RNA sequence: UCGGGUCUUGUAAUUGGAAUGAGUACAAUGUAAAUACCUUAACGAGGAACAAUUGGAGGGCAAGUCUGGUGCCAGCAGCCGCGGUAAUUCCAGCUCCAAUAGCGUAUAUUAAAGUUGUUGCAGUUAAAAAGCUCGUAGUUGAACUUUGGGCCCGGUUGGCCGG
RNA sequence: CCACUCGGCACCUUACGAGAAAUCAAAGUCUUUGGGUUCUGGGGGGAGUAUGGUCGCAAGGCUGAAACUUAAAGGAAUUGAC
């Protein structure tokens, strides 16, 4: 009878069963076990902010051929050296090093065909300013 | 089916076959329907009155529909001595 | 005009059948989609889906065009019918065709009380075609057709005013599912019920009322 | 630490946000009756949903049931003291086959173009918005007022208003005070 | 045939007379005192600027068969991705689309998910029947032990009435 | 040898029915979804790897991850072009 048993005294064997097999999930095993508390470099926020260390030529090979323009940071809650995308600025004009970052999810799935990287994060603002409100020219950068 | 008013409100009433009492649909085109004539007293046909028998697509294709037949019309006298209701 | 080739299409030439009802009546297959132009002059159809397939036939590398059309009144006579060929225009009218040809009845019913016209189905209905099943379940009056716009235009040539629908499978394959939507719409009048118990007499089919006419000289 | 004061939302964002039929269907009802957003087709569509809601759930109970008659009779009364439900249809299975057309002809919007008061739908909500409708004695410039029916006999201009009664218009007078100097000029 | 009126469009930064609050404000109301709201004298728009934005226009998914630059920072970037004088897909302009005082993005959750399945998954070959058997807890467990008949009582709907 | 009856290992048709298909008298009686019960799986790698426990003289066995990485990896069937 469908390999489960169905006697009415039975809910224990069910139960059991459940919880046993919602380990096999991917968001539960994430979710239970304090996987983003741990080992992701956000910590389990939604945002955060950091100093550039670096600005990268980062290579995309394939079958794309683009120049990545990316930041090294580190982040100021953790001690963390993350890389981050940055949009929209062909000179990253707005950005020098040692600045202040805030930073986002992004969601980018890279290749392995030719080792083309999607980086986790993109930039939101830089030195407190609005990185689109700068691209845009709504607002000026200073520059400390 | 009928409305509120107690009037019918369907296209058409299905044949049901008669071996099985299931529904004959608008298309089982393995389905048949049988006419036997109705005869005279000299052994004569009579030509437009006949009695008629359904034996649907599953039941002609089952294998059954001559024995069913044969039950059928022994019921209704067609024939005698044929169908033995034990076995 | 039109010359008939089969004794049913000079019957429905002769003016002795008015309606499908008797085909329907008595499992008739058709052969002449003309019969079922004459006899539901207000048949509206609507394409479905038109594709380029890429043949190769014979060293040649070619494009035909795969049609997927559904023709379907304002009440209950519904058909599917898929067509390749070599044109647009082509595919689209016999599968226009090939759509006449498949028209089946629906017996839409009701849900509770019984007032006015009947608007959802009788029953529950399944169909299966591929690994797409199609599951449809009365709804009250007024609730529309909840269903993916395919099958609710599908259920939209049909009359069906209220259903509630589930699918299962891979629902991608849009002909797939088509087919088990046609098939759950077919297989209403398959379920017996109890308001059809009564028993009915047989009557006789027009191939032999009307025998003398029709006939093949 | 008070009592926490109690809220709702009104509108609902339909489920698929681009579908050529439902964006057409919508634009023809804007175009009809002279609204602004979605959102006030969305309310509607709520609304109807709710009632929709308790209707199919009395249905489910068997009749000679207090709790059905009662609530039914409260429910089908309410609807024809604002004409969406007619006097005939005073059951709950035409509750269901009551649509939206039907309660949003029943506006204060709709009502002043109806009346002839307006010369148009746009222009009713114009005469509405600036404060020259009146029913009974109690002026009105929301647009969904959703006339009950007794009221439909007390809709009017107003007597503050100028087409109405009392003394004409910013402009009006305005525009005399400058033809009076100008003649004494 | 002309032209006789009924509509309904489109424009013409063509013209006309209207309506009114945003805002300002005598006063009055308001309030412990005020501020604000509801009223209200007196001002207050052709509104070529009392200037509506946010994201898009390959497909999913509504919207370009448009022009220029790019094509050494560029076939590009939730997913799939498609020419390089000639791009519906990069940048800009025009045009168009969606919701609109609100729209987008990140994170989490829910639905979609019958991809956690009691309802309601799957286990020949797509992931997965322990190498086989014994066996404790656990789960599950054949049929049978007053039927049938008769009496009376009074209810709560429906008709045949309406008294 | 003939006829019948149990209890097997296999065969050969069909399809009523199932399945994505090859095929299946069970892999049927399943959306019209419930006879009882045991075990197992939740995209692919990383990886049956790391660590811990346990069994063994040893070889090893049982139990058994995460970080990280990625848009496919697959199963069946079909055609003809080097």
């Amino acid at each position: 009878g469908k390999g489960k048993p169905r006697g009415l005294n039975s809910a224990r064997k069910l139960r059991v069963h459940r919880r046993n097999n919602r380990w096999a999930e991917n968001n539960y095993k994430k979710r239970l076990l304090g996987t983003a508390f741990k080992s992701s470099p956000f910590g389990g926020s939604s945002h955060a902010k950091g100093i550039v260390l670096e600005k990268l030529g980062i290579e995309s090979k394939q079958p794309n051929s683009a120049i990545r323009k990316c930041v090294r940071v580190q982040l100021i809650k953790n001690g963390k050296k993350v890389t981050a995308f940055v949009p929209n600025d062909g000179c990253l004009n707005f950005v020098d090093e040692n600045d202040e970052v805030l930073l986002a999810g992004f969601g980018r799935k890279g290749k392995a065909k030719g080792d083309i990287p999607g980086v986790r994060f993109k930039v939101v603002k830089v030195s407190g300013v609005s990185l689109l409100a700068l691209w845009k020219e709504k607002k000026e950068k200073p520059r400390s | 089916m009928e409305n509120d008013k107690g009037q019918l409100v369907e296209l058409y009433v299905p044949r049901k076959c008669s071996a099985t009492n299931r529904i004959i649909k608008a298309d089982d085109h393995a389905s048949v329907q049988i006419n036997v004539a109705k005869v005279d007293e000299e052994g004569r046909a009579i030509p437009g009155e006949y009695v008629t028998y359904a034996l649907s697509g599953y039941v002609r294709s089952r294998g059954e529909s001559d024995d069913s037949l044969n039950r059928l019309a022994q019921n209704d006298g067609l024939l005698k001595n044929v169908w033995s209701y034990s076995r | 005009g039109w010359v008939p080739v089969t004794k049913l299409g000079r019957l429905v030439k002769a003016g002795k059948i008015t309606t499908i009802e008797e085909i329907f009546l008595h499992s008739l297959p058709v052969k002449e989609f003309q019969i079922i132009d004459t006899l539901l002059p207000g048949l509206q159809d609507e394409v479905m889906n038109i594709k380029p397939v890429q043949k190769q036939t014979r060293a040649g590398q070619r494009t035909r065009f795969k049609a997927v059309v559904v023709v379907g009144d304002s009440n209950g006579h519904v058909g599917l019918g898929i067509k390749t060929a070599k044109e647009v225009a082509g595919a689209i009218r016999a599968g226009i065709i090939i759509a006449k040809l498949s028209v089946i009845p629906i017996r839409r019913g009701y849900w509770g009380t019984n007032l006015g016209q009947p608007h959802s189905l009788a029953t529950k209905t399944t169909g299966k075609c591929g690994s797409v099943t199609v599951r449809l379940i009365p709804a009250p009056r007024g609730s529309g057709i909840v269903a993916s716009p395919a099958v609710k235009k599908l259920l939209q040539l049909a009359g069906v005013e209220d259903v509630y629908t589930q699918s299962n499978g891979k629902t991608r394959t849009l002909e797939n599912t088509l087919k088990a939507a046609f098939v759950a719409i077919g297989n209403t009048y398959g379920f017996l019920t109890p308001n059809l118990w009564a028993e009915q007499p047989l009557p006789v089919s027009p191939l032999d009322i009307y025998s003398d006419e029709a006939s093949a000289q | 630490p008070r009592a926490p004061r109690t809220y709702s939302k009104t509108y609902s964002t339909p489920k698929r946000p681009y579908e050529s039929s439902r964006l057409d269907a919508e634009l023809k009802l804007a175009g009809e009756f002279g609204l602004k957003n979605k959102k006030e087709i969305y309310r509607i569509s709520f609304q109807l949903s709710k009632i929709r809601r308790a209707a199919r759930d009395l249905l489910t109970r068997d009749e000679k049931d207090p709790k059905r008659l009662f609530e039914g009779n409260a429910l089908i009364r309410r609807l024809v003291r604002v004409g969406v439900l007619s006097e005939d249809k005073k059951k709950l299975d035409y509750v269901l086959a009551l649509k939206v057309e039907d309660f949003l002809e029943r506006r204060l919007q709709t009502q002043v173009y109806k009346l002839g008061l307006a010369k148009s739908v746009h222009h009713a909500r114009v005469l509405i918005t600036q404060r020259h409708i009146a029913v009974g004695k109690q002026i009105v410039n929301i647009p969904s007022f959703m006339v009950r029916l007794d009221s439909e006999k007390h809709i009017d201009f107003a007597p503050t208003s100028p087409f109405g009664g009392a003394r004409p218009g910013r402009v009006a007078r305005r525009n005399a005070a400058r033809k009076a100097e100008a003649s004494g000029e």
